[PDB]
DNA sequence: GTCGTAGCTGAGGCCTCAGCTACGACTTTTTGAAT
DNA sequence: GTCGTAGCTGAGGCCTCAGCTACGACTTTTTGAAT
């Protein structure tokens, strides 16, 4: 069973910016201007919460990371008043 | 009397307790003063400054406090935990009760109604040209009518004659205009008061009796009287019934003066009107340039309630109001109504 | 003559919902939001609030698209604001917008808006029209619902004017539906009090769960001698020497108490005035000095049967023993279960509760006010000499409690003073919740009208004063939320540091925010809904609704 | 019940900006960099959202709530890797 | 002599545990990660994988706090790297880390990490050094919990020492637990397969349902002849002529498979050889060319026993013969659930599956492999005559199949060259799984090597070929992801357009992710799921644990 | 033989297929060129480009292309899914279940692992200025330990006698040091091969042979060869059985050599090592400057498998997997293994 | 389709605050859910 | 404690992308959960 993780930052250091935006392509996709979406089972999560606890600087950043549920029923918990919103889907890449 | 209602006009300004004094300062300079000895309510308007210790000291001698907004819009009040008031509530819904307190009352405000009326006849009459005075005959119907309102038996028949002399009076309202008939603007003597207006001359006495009822409500309210609980009018539905009972000998002098002012300055004109399958309405310059025309009409100065000293209108209403609590628990017989 | 005005069409809409509903929020105002009626008046606001189009008087041909359409006939006796009226030239049809899907029902429309559309319809029949048709255009899913005016349609329509008119003019509300699935929802069960009326007007059933408050928030307290409050926006900033200590949300707030020499600015007054949220001074101990009041309380049936009432000599007796007695009990209740004692000391002594059972049953059998007013004097006389028993097993440093020096003007004990403060402070509670239901907080029964004190709160406090006032100054002493380093002397008295001032005030708010068990519906209630509950029995009391007043013993 | 939202917004005019910054703190607490956390009840989150679809535009705002919980046990679903995080709580305002 | 290394002492803590769990760790490599391995080494990683200080060979007067030190004694017979030592002196103590609470058992550590505290304070013992006791340092909670070195404590320690010993030496893997919480977390259990080899090697249960696999991903198709496969970091863009088309997550990637002449940057092979993530080099048209591989597998065991047994005659005939006997009984049960026919052929002629039933049994009493081979040929001859009997309930336009066409190079005809692209790309997917379970895919029984295709991957499909291979075809002309128009003809014969491979593929994935019902063991498990579960079974029968391969017939 | 591995150094480099020719290219210019009739695996190091087309001809002609890093580090194989290799490893694992299969081989390597080791005395012996040669009576020992490993009767006897004169060589290693006792450099006789290395010489000598072993692993694989299944060795917990099978000859000449040749060129010194309790291991500068060296020693030439060329360690490895290969299946009798 | 990709610099776009100057909203009665 | 607060302008701080130039990681064997 997966859950569907929302992960959004403030990094005050560029360098630290850049390692950041790195791993979360490693983990999630692009959902606005500092958040990602993340569809991860238990053994992602435990990495992506590994990563970013040596990524960013615990002083003056501030990372937080939503668990909204099991990634299923998501969408009765999202409302997106702007653009859509679809959630990770997992199926292979045909392309 | 006591004393008198404090206006503090100017937004700037700021209220603070001398001891026995309620200073108001400007810009740290002194305007006036008011020493809570002829006081009543204060009245504060838009971004006013009321020290808290002077509002305990107001609060502690049981002076409503009402705050207004820039303009004059009424927006609270601020009324004391002590027994000041509620004697005179007490004594409101005890009386309420009675026969004649509510005939009693009720004849009186009828016969000022009328009066009010023929003389706002004998002021405005506009039949220039022709017929300088008000045909006598009618003159004489309504003193005729005033007497019987004088002596009416039960309140369903003051109920009735009040309505037939009003319908009389407005028989001739339309020949009070810039001098003849309106045209543009024309005047129903039968459709007066259904509720949604269906002439634009109706349409302007309704809404100048909607804001006349508001001004008197909140006016009632500020002295210790619960303004829904009337004596001839009736209580229920949501209707102000003290509010309507007490605006009755008022309606010609704010609400008819005020159409008149502004319809024979020009004000007011037949390009302002919307027309609907029975409803004419205002439009919403219109609306607020007739706003504006009331406040003028509310800010005349008229002397005589029983002392002669110039009160505007929105305070000559506090006055009354006064009046009629003390009339009520037995000061004065008989509330000596506002009559010109 | 004037004695009904014209029946809206919407109150024609919930007369044949809820007869009991349409009296409500007809006759006496009094209406109250929920989840729906907000939503429905947001679908509303943002297209049929402003206007349209004209009906034109002269129809030819050509596309009438009217919106917010005030019509009224008085031969028929209703009025309405149609929402829409589509007409091809001379061939109008009402359009009414709702907010939901298109319900479960044979038609796809309720009983009630087809009487409502109907009604519209004979109004626009009226001002000559030919309209023999309607619409229910669902706003979330825009599926227009089609409505034909059957015959007997009209027939239920125009009985149902007359059912109004005559309910109306009789002057006594409907009785509640019978534990129908109506009433959980109908954005006023808060104020109808369906289940509570049904079984203390003996058609008794078991009350169901309470249909829980909602949209309603806390109050603010402002208690530091030197603060500041502005306005922010919709937040409220408190700013005490010109730095931000706390910001409390308008939405969230749900009163005001200014404490002592607070400052408001006048634009944070008027913004709580156009919510009406209630504002109250007091004085820095705690006196009631003023509130704020905006041109009364429309309902007036209720006001008018409290004074009516209040002038009949042996209902404020009946009124003022229940109270009494209901205070002597909750005395006994708290001194049995809160007694802390060693040995022998340890349970309460049966001859102080014989005594006070005793004054219990002799103010029960009272003869006038006066002998009630000395009962109530010699119980709680014998409860204080004992109050001591049982606070921290016994009285601590300087925690000193004298039986002789209460009810009077500067409190000269620690536990003296925390006891005026929490009266004064309960007091206040229940004069904002006996104005928020109509009813006039000074016109009291028993209690006689003294400043800073509504004689109607004191008199409904007295059962709750044991269970929330003497509580929550047993639970801080107790618990140690005050101690007697807490106190300063002054020459008047005894009074609290500011430390102890915020303490303490969390403390009785907590208390107020506690959930009980009814002993008469059993639900769990905190306290703050239970005064609100009271006081609307104490309405329906009056209103000859019920037969007594449930008093809540404990 | 009430629930606990997190509302996140990415606003392409300044206007707007204030505007929805305005009614956001009518509603809830900041949380992060454009990030705040309203505790809500029913009617309140109908006047939320009833704000923001007047507040913003649709054609290129992008506004965005996450229902996290009854906000009793909100906190098991949100972990914060850089400043705490503490979610709103109900009670008076003493001071 | 040489027969056993020093026995880690964290093999130590799992002997204790599971004698198979250590077995399997220690004598056969076989590691996977789940919820809590991952997470312990992500304790462990932050503080204790650096060094720090040294334990000083000469002691007298000073604070020893080394971390991560190496320690071993080949008297004792292991061999450890203590998480941290602390000593005052010349009195030190172990001190290991684990993840999580403190446990709800007496002492506060359960009985593995008690000994291998215990194993550790030996070692130290051995360097000269004074324990007697130890402390278990939990990293969530911090809580130290002691352990004293009690005596039978030791006992317990050097007897587990001497059992692992032993196992290890017999070479005999021991039996699984019997039931035990253990087990549905232990991270081996898709590796121990606990019930199934309990149900199966006749201690009989019901195997509970299956503890579901986790921590895997989904392949990545690369079908497009000008694809670009390059690294961003952790994803893989494949670009095609120079725009992005798709990005695919390393960490949520199971395999590549790169069709035709699509380009793969040598930096995305490293990335993907650091993972081993396979990657598959496949022909156009789907023939397997070859795949990436690293250094062998470690488990040796299984590789020689298959080895071994395929040196053995009547091992090859029996599985041989399961396995084709399973073929036709899956041909006929597809013949028979989706034939299509309209009356009086709607449901299948008996005759046909006489033959049928007669050649299943006739194959189980083979003599050898030629007569085995002999009788596959015919039953799959009649049961490609009677193929085209049942899709789209008969030839549409041009999807004409010819029986006679099959298995032979160029494909010429469109559902020929549909069936030989999707053999040849289940045989991709068998030779991965059998290759991940250490198997040696190319070793096979029945088949003999040659290029393109292993030879056990195209024994272990003879049964899936009708339920994913010919399943697959079927499901796609019925649903129309293919007609005439998609394919292309060619000098060779026919083939598929980019929009055609594309649609087929991502049938074949969904075929592969659609959960069944296993005959056996009676849960649902995916197709991929049921590859491994298959591979890891006939490991376990070449290991003579279980008597029998279960040959999964429906 | 039929060809030998081609070493694509160059990371620019571009592989390309010129029908029966593999060209190389830098910078769209040409650099060299294979053929494919003489080749072998095709070793890419760090970001070199293979085409897919070469690819597929290489998979064709089942030839094992290996991918290296930019410095050397092993990453991978890329093997074809043909019957070429199938054929060794089966041939392997038949194989492996026989006595003189298993014996033959391991008294072979033996024997070179001594021959290369008395060589190496030989060659390094540095007891100079008074010992210039080696005690010719511990020569004719290990001469005679060498004979004995030829006619060995078994498995154990083999491995008793094996570690017996690898002890006996080990006793003059510290005699082969910068010419005398290296104080601060201490080498035990007889702690040797314990897992933690309690020895600066030891632990070096440790980190070679598992250096040593990683090579011959991924050697062995490159050829179709499962090194985990060794004949002298023992095969399970995941030891490479056959890696530490053959890099029994190599041991004196890429780890022992490699470990003199850091000593007495100064590279690895006292200061470079941390001694814990019984521990003794270098410091990641040290490390790696021995990577460096481990590098610099498989990097030299050495001519003679059986054809004199003049090869690079590295390729020696694979020459020698595949004339293993070549002596299973029952090409080449004996495995004419390489001794110097 | 030339090493490919990791890592750093700019230019613009979001997000908030401190510090300034304008200002000076409030509008009849109806509607608004629920099953 | 002077109208008070709504609303607008700047200066800085976050957040991302396009466009450039460096580069050229990989290290023995152990440990790592669970009840």
């Amino acid at each position: 069973m997966e859950h569907l993780y929302i992960v959004s930052y403030d990094i005050r250091n560029q360098r630290r910016w850049r390692r950041l935006f790195k791993t979360m392509h490693g983990f999630g996709c692009w959902l606005q201007l500092s958040v990602f979406q993340c569809r991860l089972d238990r053994i992602r999560i435990i990495k992506m919460e590994a990563a970013i606890n040596e990524i960013v600087n615990h002083a003056e950043d501030h990372v937080l990371i939503l668990d909204l549920g099991p990634a299923e029923n998501v969408k009765p918990k999202v409302s997106s008043i702007g653009k859509t919103f679809d959630p990770i889907l997992r199926q292979a890449v045909i392309v | 009397g006591r004393g008198l209602p404090l206006y503090v006009q100017s937004p700037k300004a700021y209220v603070r307790k001398d001891g026995d004094c309620l200073v108001i300062e400007e810009e740290r300079v002194r305007v006036a003063e008011a020493r809570l000895g002829e006081t009543s309510q204060v009245a504060l308007f838009g971004n006013a400054t009321l020290t808290t210790a002077a509002l305990h000291e107001c609060l502690r001698r049981e002076i409503p406090v009402t705050w207004l907004s820039y303009g004059g819009w009424f927006m609270g009040h601020t009324v004391s935990t002590g027994h000041r008031n509620v004697e005179t509530r007490t004594y409101q819904y005890q009386r309420s009760f009675d026969p004649e307190t509510c005939l009693n009352l009720a004849r009186r405000w009828i016969v000022a109604k009328i009066a009010n009326c023929r003389t706002l006849l004998r002021r405005n009459w506009r039949g220039e040209g022709d017929e300088a005075k008000a045909p006598p005959g009618l003159l004489m119907s309504l003193q005729d009518d005033m007497r019987h309102a004088m002596r009416a038996p039960s309140l369903e028949v003051l109920l009735g004659i009040e309505g037939a002399s009003a319908g009389r009076y407005f028989q001739h309202f339309s020949r009070m205009l810039r001098g003849g008939d309106g045209e543009g603007m024309g005047f129903d003597f039968t459709t007066r008061n259904r509720r949604p207006p269906k002439d634009p001359v109706n349409a302007l006495l309704s809404f100048a009796y909607a804001m006349l009822t508001r001004e008197w409500t909140v006016a009632l309210a500020a002295v210790g009287l619960d303004p829904y609980r009337g004596f001839y009018h009736q209580p229920r539905f949501g209707r102000p019934a003290l509010a309507l009972d007490m605006m009755e000998p008022f309606r010609p002098l704010i609400a008819d003066s005020t159409v008149l002012m502004a319809i024979n300055n020009g004000e007011i004109r037949t390009g302002d009107f919307v027309r609907s399958a029975g409803g004419c309405n205002l439009t919403d310059s219109a609306r607020k340039r007739f706003i504006a025309g009331f406040e003028r009409r509310m800010e005349q100065e008229v002397t005589h309630p029983i002392f002669k000293y110039t009160i505007s209108y929105r305070r000559l209403l506090e006055v009354q109001a006064r009046l009629l609590t003390r009339y009520l628990s037995g000061e004065i017989p008989a509330y000596p109504n506002f009559v010109t | 003559d004037g004695s009904i005005p014209l029946i809206p069409v919407r109150m024609l809409n919930e007369h044949v919902y809820c007869p009991r509903l349409a009296y409500l929020m007809w006759v006496q105002g009094e209406f109250s939001h929920n989840e729906f009626t907000v939503d429905g008046v947001i679908r509303h606001r943002r297209v049929d609030a402003g206007g349209g189009v004209l009906p034109s008087e002269t129809q030819e041909d050509s596309r009438i698209h009217a919106r917010s359409v005030s019509l009224s006939s008085e031969r028929l006796g209703i009025t309405a604001k149609i929402d829409l009226v589509e007409g091809e030239g001379a061939y109008v049809s009402p359009v009414d917008y709702k907010r939901g899907k298109r319900p479960h029902v044979a038609g796809g429309a309720y009983e009630p808006e087809r009487v409502q559309l109907c009604a519209q319809g004979l109004l626009l029949r009226e001002h000559g029209f030919a309209s023999d048709g309607g619409a229910l255009y669902f706003v979330a899913s825009r599926e227009r619902v089609p409505v034909a005016f059957d015959d007997e349609l009209i027939g239920r329509t125009l009985a149902a004017i007359d059912e109004m008119g005559r309910t109306a003019l009789s002057g006594t509300m409907p009785p509640p539906l019978e534990d129908s699935p109506k009433c959980p929802r109908c954005s006023l069960v808060g104020i109808c009090l369906p289940d509570e009326v049904r079984f203390l007007s003996h058609l008794s059933v078991e009350p169901r769960p309470i249909i829980p408050a909602d949209g309603r928030g806390l109050p603010l307290y402002v208690q530091s001698p030197k603060a500041y409050v502005r306005k922010d926006g919709d937040c409220l900033v408190i700013e005490e020497e010109r730095v931000r200590v706390a910001e409390a949300r308008l939405g969230e707030t749900s009163q005001v108490a200014l404490f002592g020499n607070a400052t408001l600015t006048t634009a944070a007054l008027h913004e709580c005035l156009r919510r009406e949220i209630p504002v109250t001074w007091l004085s820095y101990g705690g006196w009631f000095m003023g509130h704020t009041v905006s041109t009364g309380h429309r309902n007036v049936e209720t006001r008018t049967y409290q004074y009516q009432r209040s002038f009949d000599p042996e209902t404020c007796l009946n009124l003022a023993r229940r109270w009494i007695v209901a205070k002597i009990a909750n005395c006994r209740t708290l001194l049995r279960r809160n007694w802390r004692g060693e040995g022998d000391e340890a349970k309460a002594p049966p001859g102080l509760l014989m005594s006070l059972q005793d004054d219990m049953r002799h103010a029960m059998r009272a003869p006038s006010l006066e002998v009630l007013l000395g009962i109530e004097g010699a119980s709680a006389g014998r409860y204080f000499q004992h109050f001591s028993r049982m606070l921290r097993g016994g009285d601590g440093e300087g925690m000193g409690f004298d039986f002789t020096t209460r009810n009077r003007r500067p409190p000269k004990d620690p536990v003296n003073a925390l006891l005026s403060f929490a009266y004064a402070m309960l007091t206040r509670e229940w004069t904002v919740a006996l104005a928020a239901v109509g009813l006039d907080p000074y016109r009291g029964f028993y209690h006689q009208p003294r400043f800073g004190r509504p004689a109607l709160a004191l008199d409904m406090m007295e059962p709750f004063r044991p269970l929330i006032a003497d509580s929550t100054v047993l639970m801080a002493i107790n618990n140690g939320e005050i101690r007697t380093g807490d106190f300063v002397r002054s020459a008047g008295g005894c009074n609290l540091t500011d430390s102890a001032r915020k303490r303490f005030i969390a403390g009785f708010e907590r208390r107020m925010e506690q959930e009980v068990t009814h002993p008469i519906f059993k639900y769990t209630i905190s306290y703050r809904r239970l005064l609100e509950v009271q006081a609307r029995l104490l309405t329906r009391y009056l209103s000859g609704e019920i037969p007594a007043y449930p008093n809540f013993v404990t």
